[PDB]
RNA sequence: GCUCGCCGGAAGACCAAGGGUUCCUGUCCAACGUUAAUCGGGGCAGGGUGAGUCGACCCCUAAGGCGAGGCCGAAAGGCGUAGUCGAUGGGAAACAGGUUAAUAUUCCUGUACUUGGUGUUACUGCGAAGGGGGGACGGAGAAGGCUAUGUUGGCCGGGCGACGGUUGUCCCGGUUUAAGCGUGUAGGCUGGUUUUCCAGGCAAAUCCGGAAAAUCAAGGCUGAGGCGUGAUGACGAGGCACUACGGUGCUGAAGCAACAAAUGCCCUGCUUCCAGGAAAAGCCUCUAAGCAUCAGGUAACAUCAAAUCGUACCCCAAACCGACACGGUGGUCAGGUAGAGAAUACCAAGGCGCUUGAGAGAACUCGGGUGAAGGAACUAGGCAAAAUGGUGCCGUAACUUCGGGAGAAGGCACGCUGAUAUGUAGGUGAGGUCCCUCGCGGAUGGAGCUGAAAUCAGUCGAAGAUACCAGCUGGCUGCAACUGUUUAUUAAAAACACAGCACUGUGCAAACACGAAAGUGGACGUAUACGGUGUGACGCCUCCCGGUGCCGGAAGGUUAAUU
RNA sequence: AGGACCGAACCGACUAAUGAAAAAUUAGCGGAUGACUUGUGGCUGGGGGUGAAAGGCCAAUCAAACCGGGAGAUAGCU
């Protein structure tokens, strides 16, 4: 059965990589949200 | 001619073809032709904006000349053409000067035929010129509304608009609807009656057809469920509300035109 | 011309094992361990000075660190270049 | 190790995606492995991924994204021009063999190619953000020419049979060889060459386009395959020396022909159809500003250059998505016998026996087999089973929109052997002989090879479409015309859609829709068009305006802000 | 020629019996040149999308997704 997750690294960069959150504004307040929270993978970034 | 195809499958039954012999069985004038990419009836928001949209063949643009502005050159007709846009034929012209146009082909036009633009151009079939020239009575298409602009009324297969009087800087037109319209004298007008006059008798004959031409089914209010359309829901087969879009406006007879600036125009509306 | 002190720089160790010692005795190729941003060109340059030998060629790869664990806790080995540098004929190298 | 069994259009081989060391070696067996484990995709250590020509990067663009200015918006921000990104598409170049425990079009061996600089001598119009060409394109169909590949014969090597026969019309194996360079064929496209002029191609153009005129019927472009070379090489069945029983080193025969033949190539072709079928660069060409006897261009030749990143391994799976060593997952390769076939059966190459076994042979459950007599009596319902099942030929009703219905129904023939005919009809096609504008040419010729289908005669069996495979049929009737679509995971239908029909709106800055707006879709469309609504092929058809809507009217009554 | 026919791949899911499986199995079944199917990338966003329309689908979630916040909502009820 073809289940949700379907991986594919460039897809997923240009959804959830860094670049791509830096690019709107609400995209930066998560990545900073991330920072505050300490995280130590602050994007889907590898 | 129209041909009713023989019912040799259910889908072929019903179908009824408009063959030409004389369109250009080849690759058109590719100079001419331009990319031209599907919406799916879908705007920059990219939210369907025109349902029912999508699909359908891939087509090239062919770019007619609509605003027809070579002055005192004759052209020649090469050939006529299918165009995928529209339900008109398109006619290959060369200039005397060498340069080749698309136009609308007009109703007896043919290869060979000589065509000209102009003030001075002859008033018969395929020639252009202000309509302060063209005689009244006489059957006129690919009209001009705004001086300079391109011809707007009068380009689908076999229409043609009416220059009914001449009133000083305006001239009346009977358009295909049955409107009246004055129109200023200035504006250019094709002399004749647009080409593929046969083009609604064609009947498609089965739903392929249909989304052949980019056409995509249609699904009635009636058979939806309320909260999608102002006629759905009820058990069974309910329709106890007056007719309406699916945005509540009435569909059957409530008027639209809003347009406040070009009322003046407008002689009298159809009926 | 690459710089004296870069070429020093490049050149990180002889590399041993048997695949390279083969290379060293059958195809006159040694195998070293290089800066990972040291490119052919300059590998080149490093052995024929600093090793005194004419240079055919130099084929660089590579290598991703292993993924280790040193008790619970994971970690990873480093990445690094290796190179097999192709002498020409009749050049021992000491 | 020897048997046995299973897959073989896969349960084999090679990739993409995804994973990220799972690869190979040594070593260890606590845990992990549904049991044991000496084994492992487990633990620990070490090793392993080699590129000018494969892929990425790179140049070019599609959908789309971002977007200087800009337009718009309380703010945030939205849209969008110039531009700039974006492959799933376009763009230079490598093949064969050998090798590792583990990499290879990457190493080695041989033999190649590419496009850049730099320098040269030789020549002499070069030059783009511009012009033109080209790139550059659909579906279906039909062949014909080919090859991959296979079969048989020849050849070469080996064999003479654990049991009757087996020196022959006998048995086993092999019989392979690339890119490149040269040739330019089957075949496809197009008339060429020169001259003159011209409101066209944002300017110019010697280019393209258009007009004339002259003269020659062959000119050019394209093109699989074959042939030659590449190759006195490589590989080569197996023999022979050493042996850490893993292998290593030497050695090496023949290496042809015919027939059959793709869904691959010629073919981005041809024929045809309507639903009318990306873009931009590379590439070719034309000039402008310019420069002017300099640069730049093409000419060969020399030299230098091609960086960087990926390359292990799994990849229909125990390594990816499914919590698991548990269904899903795009591409490429496609041997034999039978067969229409990529179906099916048995096999090859290759890969596996599915990580608990051992007994026993109760009830009951699951999955199968057979069944006296009866044959739907079962049951809500013939549910399920049983049956039908192939090719050829004969034959086939109502009704019909004249296509259908129809594979209607129903029947007959079917193996093997011999003969017709030591193998026919056909297919293919070598020598020889003749012609010739000379070649991959044309004629004639028929050797050899291959080879159905039929008829007649015999013959075996209970049974010849013998297995696997492979329609059940007919009669009346509701609904929906039809092919389609639908409740992912209890509903596939009579529901939705549909061609068709009708009403209605909409004159273009269209109605309408998404947007505080700018704008965008509608549409680069223009009433034979577009939107909405209902109805739903085809046939015969299809009173009430009082109520509620809509349309038109505006005399009077009533009536807002305002005053 | 064909939304033509029979039929593998491929796409589906009408009948049947039966956790390996949070929808599968085996045996049959429908479509199979098209209103087909499929890979890669793109776009549409929550009273919003998309919908051959079933209130279907929008990450095993849908008559209004998920995450965090208002928030210790309120609970004459247990």
């Amino acid at each position: 059965m073809k289940r949700t997750f379907q991986p594919s690294v460039l897809k997923r960069n240009r959804s959830h990589g860094f670049r791509a959150r830096m690019a709107t504004k609400n995209g930066r307040q998560v990545l900073a949200r991330r920072r505050a929270k300490g995280r130590a993978r602050l994007t889907v970034s590898k | 001619a129209v041909v009713k195809c023989k019912p040799t499958s259910p889908g072929r039954r019903h179908v009824v073809k408009v063959v030409n012999p004389e369109l250009h069985k080849g690759k058109p004038f590719a100079p001419l032709l331009e990319k031209n990419s599907k919406s799916g009836g879908r705007n920059n928001n990219g939210r369907i904006t025109t349902r029912h949209i999508g699909g359908g063949h891939k087509q090239a643009y062919r770019i007619v000349d609509f605003k027809r502005n070579k002055d005192g050159i004759p052209a020649v007709v090469e050939r006529l053409e299918y165009d995928p846009n529209r339900s008109a034929n398109i006619a290959l012209v060369l200039y005397k000067d060498g340069e080749r146009r698309y136009i609308l082909a007009p109703k007896g036009l043919k290869a060979g035929d000589q065509i000209q633009s102009g003030v001075d151009a002859a008033i018969k079939p395929g020639n252009t010129l202000p309509m302060r020239n063209i005689p009244v009575g006489s059957t006129v298409h690919n009209v001009e509304m705004k001086p300079g602009k391109g011809g707007q009324l009068a380009r689908s297969a076999g229409t043609y608009v009416q220059i009914v009087a001449r009133d000083g800087a305006y001239v009346t037109l009977r358009l295909r609807s049955g409107e009246m319209r004055k129109v200023e004298a200035d504006c250019r007008a094709t002399l004749g009656e647009v080409g593929n006059a046969e083009h609604m008798l064609r009947v498609l004959g089965k739903a392929g057809a249909a989304r052949w031409r980019g056409v995509r089914p249609t699904v009635r209010g009636t058979a939806m469920n309320p909260v999608d359309h102002p006629h759905g829901g009820g058990e069974g087969r309910n329709f106890g509300k007056h007719p309406v879009t699916p945005w509540g406006v009435q569909t059957k007879g409530k008027k639209t035109r809003s347009n406040k600036r070009t009322d003046k125009f407008i002689v009298r509306r159809r009926s | 011309m690459i710089r004296e002190e870069r070429l020093l720089k490049v050149l990180r160790a002889p590399h041993v094992s048997e695949k390279a010692s083969t290379a060293m005795e059958k195809s006159n190729t040694i195998v070293l361990k290089v800066a990972k941003d040291a490119t052919k060109a300059e590998i080149k340059a490093a052995v024929q000075k600093l090793f005194e030998v004419e240079v055919e060629v130099v084929n660089t790869l590579v290598v991703k660190g292993k993924v280790k664990r040193h008790g619970q806790r994971i970690g990873r080995r480093s990445d690094w270049k290796k190179a097999y540098v192709t002498l020409k004929e009749g050049q021992n190298l000491d």
